[PDB]
């Protein structure tokens, strides 16, 4: 099992999606076509912010 | 591939692979059929030889 976590915007929420163009996904982080899994996100604005 | 997301473009070409090789499959059926008619009337000329 693999666990990654880090802090991303609202507007770029869908780019982690396996095929997905984008900013965020082209320079700094994206995942595979065949990838295997699923992401878990959710509010900081508590926190974080 | 330049106009459809890559995660599922699988999907469209697999309608497409299968349609091709499927008419391939019904012309060699016919050249089955036919091979069967000739070779019955090759021996009839072999025997009237």
């Amino acid at each position: 099992v693999y666990a990654d976590s880090f802090v991303i915007r609202g507007d770029e929420v869908r780019q982690i999606a396996p095929g997905q163009t984008g900013n965020i996904a082209d320079y700094n982080y994206k995942l595979p076509d065949d990838f295997t899994g699923c992401v878990i996100a959710w509010n900081s604005n508590k926190l974080d912010s | 591939f330049s106009r459809l997301d890559k995660v599922e473009a699988e999907v469209q070409i697999d309608r497409l692979i299968t349609g091709r090789l499927q008419s391939l499959q019904t012309y060699v059926t016919q050249q089955l059929i036919r091979a069967a008619e000739i070779r019955a009337s090759a021996n009839l000329a072999a025997t009237k030889m």
